[PDB]
């Protein structure tokens, strides 16, 4: 059974580092992404790193978040920096080959659980 | 001394201009030493050849008055002297050799005669007419002429020993045997002009030890193996049928080799005619028992086992009488 | 450094790379040396072999003398292409490669007396004339033949450097042979009298012998166990007419499958190899086992076998003698085969 | 003689700029193409291309390269083409092409005294052509060769087939062992891209695949194997070890045909017309073996329980040749 | 007059021009706007995990040093001067062996406008590296990338863009499909950043979305393997006294599945796992294997040798292990086709 | 400035001799290397080689290229590498290689103000490694990449891996189709040839072959064909047409497995671990058909002068011996 167990923090004023340790399948070939869902049911693309270490970013979080996969440990990270209360949402760790993908949730067939990042100014 | 000679020849020399450009055609005496004829490809209809290709022509701009009498040089002088644009007319992948140096040579005598020899591998083209396979002869050509200079400007001519052949048994001729050699001189007419075209023909017969024991000897023994059922009892139906349909399955298996080293030609070769008729005699042996089982048991004809013991070995030996005479002695 | 630049710039003054050293003086002596790093794969389908060498060659050039604080100066690319190098080519080479990664893999070292040292890393795809009549119990002598192209015996003369046998040396891990065994090399000097002059030729014969153990378990042992299995049907009762036919036709079909797969893993030579004389005779002992049954079935006279306790059949004396003669004449044939072709 | 030719050729190249077209300020130069085809080498259905060796000639007039006093056509060495203006024509279908270089690079420059210039090239090109192989092996294919100028638009350069009926020669002498060239056409038109418009010529063949290979290797064995599966209807129904063994070997012989023709025929991974015939003949062999199990179940299975064994075999002697004859009738008229 | 002015403009552009250094080497970044016209998305090699693409690869950037004033507003250049003008070092991050065509002349054009804007196009053949996940073979779909960027110039030196909206930039020709195994469903254009050991580079990215057509594998692999399993179940309706016939019928269906397992195996690169066609063949090889073990159990409980004559001693009966296997084995193969063709036509 | 940068670079290459090593009479130059592997493309057992695409990078200090005033690392064009001294490093394993030349030749020169120079190359090499395929397909493979200076000895040039063990990157991103990289290692040593003593760097992998491909194709049907040869033991001895047609078609199916795997597996002509299993399974299929003719000769040939006992004996021994043969096989090669 494939487990995308997420970790990291859950409350900050400040930087944060949300991680995602995978299990059951080597995802080196696959694209390991990060999404965002506020209350309102909108899966928003944040970051995705390909197998050739290519960092894609959504234009709302470009220059702020830093994705960094570790291929020996089969994990994807996300260095949250310059956080605002608009970034208070559930961060999903996705993994899968992007068919009609890299910006679309229907291309990611493996999913994380969820990590409530709460920012209160 | 020779530096003084070589720099006096190249001073004022124009390599763009043919020697005697407005006077007379430049006569070139070609020569060829065939190292090896490589594998004659039948699917691509190619053959590989490796030659030392020599050329002599008079260039009166390269006369020198000295006591050296010959200037034996490297390939460093080839790019400065006028060199004829001899191309091979039916080549597909022709290459010169470049290890360890450019393998060329250039000798200039004091009368203005220039020897130019270079080593070449030519992947030439010959349309193999694969009728009578594998009992056919071929004469694959190797044509060459100048590319831009017409008959009025460059004329080619063979020497005394025109095409010279080496040891003839270190060659890469798998399925062929070198049986002859022939040269000719012709003039083709293309759009740009008339060109003097040299041509060398290599006569190639077939060695036949492969196709006899892989196809011919197995396919004869299986038609004989289908005749085994005629001396087996009529009322033993699983044994007659097993000699029927498994003998067919082995004929279908040996139709693989019949078009193995061949292109997809759409005529019946001599190999394809033999495998087809050996398939028909194997086909007709099971149809013989299938009609004999119905016309006797399941309801003359009842003595058709007695007739098939005579008729099928006769018709197969009369086939090999017509086959092996028409494809060897006709 | 300017003194090192001034020696290199004032060395190519009046030098002409179109002229041999000692042109009107002497015969240029070139001492060649070969270090085989790896003796690569031998292609039966192309009659060739690959070899990766450090091709060394050394000669004296009095025009390149110098005086300075050094004794040997090392030159990578540019000055080595403005100096006379011998036009050494391989007589049986087909398409060989000088390696160009990351720079051209050449070195020209000039000593202070004029003795040059010019090495290169080549991958020579030379032609080995192989006669495969004894396949696979055969040996081959694959030659390297190299000499000059333009200069005859009166102009340049090749020799080996230290010793003939000690010159061509292979590496300790440069085997790279899947199905051959390099049984030592043998060198020799020679002279080819071509139609342009007489040329000095350095020869080097690599002695190769094909491994047998692959073709035994892929071709020989399945063909022996199929000839045996067609002869296993002689110890059956004569009344099992469907059972003894299925031994007959399918071992032909098994030998047909084994005859195709044993020939396509071999270059398409048009003569009978030593494996092809084994399979075709093994195809005949299988064929003769069912021609034997056609004679047994002709003299049967009744279509019922023996009970557990009316008359019955005999043990059919043609089958009694074929139990002895066919394992003997196939056992004699393997003693003739494996003593003829394991003799050469 | 020699020095008077030498001074004029040095005068034609004196002050010459290779960055200018003929009549650079005014009218477009009219480059005339002329193709002599040596051979067509390998028409590949897998890679969807063909290899074309041809003599490629271009004629245009350059007023700078005009000389007087010489009644000859100056065929210069091919190294002067690196010092002249030559057109930048490319092949749009080109996957892999090269100019031959034995014994020299096979070019020619033939200057004429009225400025006319012949520039020949002996080119072996591998030109991409899309193939519709749904009617394999009973199909026809046009494969083209799109000749186009790369940089100059139709106000700077103009292409024309020189003698537009007989501008391409040597097509009728091509011997393809697998195809048959029906006709060739010459088209002169003008295309439009995002950077600008360009002139374009196009030689276009029409190959017709010959069928004598496929009748002898694919069809006529597969017919005779299906006829052998009909032998088990004139065999008595008690012969269980004969009607089964003739039927299950015949679905194996059809299988060894299909797995062999998957190897030797080119791997074209979609549904062809030879796939609809080999799978079609596989069913008539598959159904002739289901016929005996329908006979064997009625006589023995529903036999002691007490629908005629002779009547089902007599029905399959009539229908299975006739339905297979209707299979060849729908096949050989839809695809022909 | 026009032939005199035009040659003097091309001489004064390269006076003081150093092509070794970037336009604005210490001033600003070089925005190189790129543009791709795909003329043929060529044949994709499954056994090499690569594909081929023919592009007209366009580039546009501003160089201040190449300003001019003259009669014409745009220049055209021979490629001897295009090799003397600075050019961005675009390479393909997944290119294997790509070809810059030069028949008959080098297929490149460089166009200078009067304000300094350069337009530089070339005709390329790019053989790129497409990673494939063949766990669902042949009912799978994968996105083949075409990723390019600068080789030596980082984000602080050369930034790539697109010449328009990114979905409108990469254009595929309508007749330029040139696929026979796959089906080009459409492209996706994006842009990314690498973190190399040397520095951070801007990477333009185009993904081509391909779905494999499975009509070839149904006729060549699936339907003969289905009909061979249907055969080995049809021997259950034969009588139990056909001891040679049901043996001959049983093993020949195994050799037929062995023949079909080989030819289906050759048309696949050697992955380290079970493809979706390999889950089908191995289960279909089990229904044929277990259909002969059924007859080995029927033959163990037969007790007689003769069968029912049509005119009627005691006889045999149709066995319970035959009447169960007439129901069980066509059902378990029919349920398996419902599970197989719904799992893999959903993914 | 931009015009000042041209005057800075033009006096670096004025009087610069590319034929001379840096410190040509002094100390040896220390070249530090760095490899970023893009992909290992294919690992071929027939040709005994592997294809390697990498970003090969070298750093060395050159005093003749020290520039002052400019506070930035001069990243020049790739064509200035033809006007500098670059090392003459090569690869001994190299069968065939090329620097990528689309859209330009993929080189780089990144000068530093102290004289440090980076020279990167995107190289697709086909490095040769020999394989011990006697345990195929249950084997581990060690394939290397030897990096050596061609002309310059260890008194002229000196190599080191820049970064230590973190020099070669990108190995963890490699997902080979039928292999699995266990561990890569970095070796620095000096090698003496007939001309001199040269410095050598070695990158070397450890490939472990995945086994799931060969179980479904080669092992599992070859097992189930041997089990179908055992079906001729639970059938009565009077069934002559049945017990032969099992074992005869069973030795034909073992032939069509072995001959068609010879066309499918890579051709390496010596005895492998998969050849001894397929020849080992062919004997149990061959002996199971010898069991019937030993039964058929006793009841009918030596009959009028036990039969159920031999069929009962072979139901136990041949499943036991084949399971014993798997216990010898799957412990010796695992
Ligand atoms: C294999 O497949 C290829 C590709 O499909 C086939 O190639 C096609 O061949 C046909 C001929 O069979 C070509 O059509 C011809 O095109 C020429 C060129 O026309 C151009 O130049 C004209 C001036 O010289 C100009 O008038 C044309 O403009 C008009 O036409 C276009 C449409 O074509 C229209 O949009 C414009 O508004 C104009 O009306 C154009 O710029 C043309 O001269 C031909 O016309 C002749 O034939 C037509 C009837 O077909 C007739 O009406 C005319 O009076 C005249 O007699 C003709 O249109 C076509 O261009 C080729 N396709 C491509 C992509 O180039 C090839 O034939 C196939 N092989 C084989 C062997 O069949
Ligand atoms: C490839 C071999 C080709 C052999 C071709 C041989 C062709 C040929 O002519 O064979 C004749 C005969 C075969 O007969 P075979 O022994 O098989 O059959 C018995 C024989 O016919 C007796 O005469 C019969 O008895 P009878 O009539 O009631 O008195 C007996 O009847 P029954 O008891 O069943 O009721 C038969 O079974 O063989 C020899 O004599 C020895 C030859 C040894 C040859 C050994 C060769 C290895
Ligand atoms: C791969 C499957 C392996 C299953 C192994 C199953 C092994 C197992 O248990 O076999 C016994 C039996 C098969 O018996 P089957 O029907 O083949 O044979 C009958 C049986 O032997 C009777 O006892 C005989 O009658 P009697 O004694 O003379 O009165 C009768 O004789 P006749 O009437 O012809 O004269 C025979 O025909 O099985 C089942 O019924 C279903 C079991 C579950 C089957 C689940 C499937
Ligand atoms: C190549 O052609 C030349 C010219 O025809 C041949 O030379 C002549 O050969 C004939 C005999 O065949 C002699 O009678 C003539 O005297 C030869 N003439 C000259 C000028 O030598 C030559 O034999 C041909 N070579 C081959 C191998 O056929
Ligand atoms: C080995 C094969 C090809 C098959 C097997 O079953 C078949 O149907 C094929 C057949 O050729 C035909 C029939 O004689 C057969 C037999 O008894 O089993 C075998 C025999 C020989």
């Amino acid at each position: 059974q494939v487990q995308l167990q997420e970790s990291g923090g859950g409350l900050v004023q400040g930087s944060l580092r949300v991680s995602c340790a995978a299990s059951g399948r080597t995802f080196t070939t696959y694209i390991m992404a990060w999404f965002r869902q506020a209350p309102g049911k909108e899966r928003e693309f944040l970051a995705a790193m390909d197998q050739g270490r290519i960092q894609y970013y959504g234009d709302s979080v470009r220059g702020r978040f830093t994705i960094s996969r570790d291929y020996a440990k089969n994990s994807v990270d996300l260095q949250l920096d310059g956080l605002r209360p608009e970034d208070t949402a559930v961060y999903y760790c996705a993994a899968g080959a992007g068919f009609w993908g890299l910006r679309t949730a229907s291309s990611y067939h493996y999913w994380g659980q969820g990590t409530q990042v709460t920012v209160s100014s | 001394d020779v530096t003084v000679i070589l720099n006096n020849l190249l001073e004022g020399y124009d390599n763009k201009l043919r020697p005697d450009i407005g006077v007379k055609p430049t006569l070139i005496h070609t020569d060829m030493y065939v190292n090896s004829i490589g594998p004659v490809n039948a699917i691509n209809m190619e053959y590989t050849i490796d030659i030392f290709f020599a050329q002599t022509w008079y260039d009166r701009r390269l006369k020198f008055n000295s006591t050296i009498k010959v200037l034996r040089l490297n390939s460093n002088m080839v790019g400065k002297i006028w060199i004829p644009d001899t191309f091979f007319r039916n080549s597909k992948k022709a290459d010169a050799h470049w290890i360890t140096t450019p393998n060329r040579m250039l000798r200039i005598w004091n009368d203005g005669r220039v020897l130019y020899t270079l080593r070449l591998t030519i992947d030439a083209e010959c349309q193999l007419q694969l009728h009578n396979f594998p009992m056919d002869e071929h004469s694959c050509p190797l044509e060459f002429s100048s590319y831009g200079y017409p008959r009025e400007e460059i004329v080619y001519q063979w020497k005394r020993s025109s095409v010279e052949v080496g040891d003839t048994r270190s060659w890469r001729l798998y399925q062929f045997s070198f049986v002859g050699l022939r040269n000719t001189t012709e003039v083709v007419k293309t759009t740009s002009g008339d060109y003097v075209v040299m041509s060398v023909y290599f006569d190639l017969s077939r060695r036949m030890g492969y196709f006899t024991i892989q196809t011919y000897i197995p396919c004869t023994l299986i038609v004989v193996l289908s005749w085994v059922s005629f001396w087996i009892n009529k009322d033993a139906v699983p044994a007659r049928t097993s000699l029927g349909i498994t003998t067919v399955l082995t004929m279908t298996t040996l139709s693989t080799i019949a078009r193995k080293s061949l292109p997809k030609v759409s005529y019946v070769t001599a190999m394809d005619l033999f495998v087809s008729v050996c398939f028909i005699f194997v086909f007709s042996a099971l149809v013989e028992y299938g009609t004999l089982h119905y016309f006797v048991s399941n309801r003359r004809i009842a003595k058709m086992d007695s007739y098939a013991r005579i008729f099928f070995p006769t018709a197969f030996c009369l086939f090999n009488l017509v086959y092996w005479v028409s494809y060897l002695y006709l | 450094t300017t003194v090192f630049t001034r020696i290199l710039d004032r060395l190519l003054d009046g030098y002409d790379n179109r002229l041999r050293p000692g042109l009107g003086e002497r015969v240029t002596e070139v001492k060649t040396d070969i270090f085989v790093t790896s003796f690569g794969p031998v292609s039966d389908h192309d009659m060739e072999y690959t070899i990766d060498v450090f091709f060394r060659q050394s000669w004296k050039d009095e025009r390149l003398k110098f005086k300075g604080p050094m004794t040997v100066l090392r030159l990578n690319n540019l000055m080595a292409s403005k100096i006379w190098t011998p036009d050494t080519f391989f007589h049986n080479g087909k398409k060989s490669v000088a390696h160009n990664m990351t720079m051209p893999n050449k070195l020209l070292r000039i000593t202070e007396d004029g003795t040059l040292l010019y090495t290169m890393r080549l991958t020579v795809r030379a032609e080995c004339p192989m006669h495969l009549e004894d396949f696979p119990m055969d040996a081959h002598a694959c030659p390297l033949k190299f000499g000059s192209y333009a200069y005859t015996r009166a102009e340049v003369v090749y020799e080996w450097t230290r010793e003939p046998a000690r010159s061509v040396v292979v590496a300790e891990d440069g085997s790279r042979l899947n199905q051959y065994d390099l049984l030592g090399q043998t060198v020799d000097s020679g002279i080819v009298q071509s139609s342009t002059g007489e040329y000095v030729v350095m020869t080097t014969h690599f002695h190769l012998k094909r491994k047998i153990g692959y073709f035994v378990i892929q071709t020989y042992l399945p063909c022996i166990m199929t000839v045996i299995l067609s002869q296993v049907s002689f110890w059956l009762n004569r009344e099992s007419v469907p059972a003894r036919t299925v031994f007959g036709v399918t071992t032909v079909l098994t030998m047909t499958t084994l005859s195709i797969s044993a020939r396509n893993s071999l270059p398409k030579v048009a003569y009978a190899t030593a494996m092809d004389w084994f399979i075709a005779v093994c195809y005949a002992f299988v064929f003769s086992a069912l021609i034997e049954f056609a004679t047994v079935n002709y003299f049967t006279k009744r279509g019922y076998a023996w009970d557990g306790k009316k008359t019955f059949n005999s043990v059919s004396k043609i089958d009694r003698l074929s139990r002895i003669a066919f394992p003997l004449l196939f056992g004699i044939f393997n003693l003739v085969y494996w003593a003829t072709y394991l003799n050469r | 003689n020699m020095s008077f030719v030498k001074e004029t050729v040095d005068k034609l190249l004196k002050g010459y700029d290779i960055r200018l077209r003929p009549d650079f300020g005014g009218p477009p130069v009219c480059v005339g193409m002329n193709i002599d085809i040596a051979s067509i080498d390998m028409v590949s259905e897998v890679n969807m291309d063909y290899t074309l060796t041809m003599y490629f000639q271009q004629y245009w007039r350059d007023k700078r390269l005009a000389y007087s006093g010489i009644p000859l056509n100056l065929t210069l060495d091919n190294r002067v083409a690196d010092q002249l203006w030559v057109p930048d024509t490319y092949f749009l279908n080109d996957k892999k092409s090269f100019v031959h270089g034995v014994t020299v690079k096979n070019r020619m420059i033939r200057l004429h005294p009225d400025g006319t210039v012949l520039y020949g090239l002996r080119i072996t090109t591998t030109a991409a052509c899309m193939m519709d192989l749904r009617r394999y092996p009973l199909d026809e294919q046009n494969c083209t060769l799109e000749i186009e100028s790369y940089g100059y638009t139709t106000d700077d350069i103009e292409f024309y087939w020189r003698g537009g009926d007989k501008a391409v020669t040597g097509v009728e002498r091509i011997e393809l062992p697998q195809f048959s060239i029906v006709e060739h056409r010459l088209v002169s038109r003008n295309v439009v891209f995002a950077t600008g418009a360009y002139p374009r010529l196009s030689l276009s063949f029409r190959l017709k695949r010959n069928i004598g290979y496929f009748i002898l290797q694919t069809y006529m064995p597969s017919i005779l194997i299906t006829i052998l599966s009909w032998v088990s209807f004139w065999i008595n129904y008690d012969a269980s070890a004969a009607r089964v063994a003739l039927g299950i070997t015949t679905v194996l012989t059809m299988t060894t045909i299909n797995t062999h023709l998957r190897e030797t025929l080119p791997k074209i991974p979609y549904v062809k017309a030879i796939d609809m015939y080999l799978m079609g003949c596989f069913v008539f062999v598959f159904l002739a073996l289901l016929e005996y199990a329908f006979v064997n179940y009625i006589f023995f299975g529903r036999g002691p329980q007490r629908t005629d064994v002779n009547a089902i075999d007599r029905w399959s002697r009539i229908v299975f040749p006739f339905t297979f004859s209707l299979f060849n009738l729908v096949y050989w008229l839809y695809y022909v």
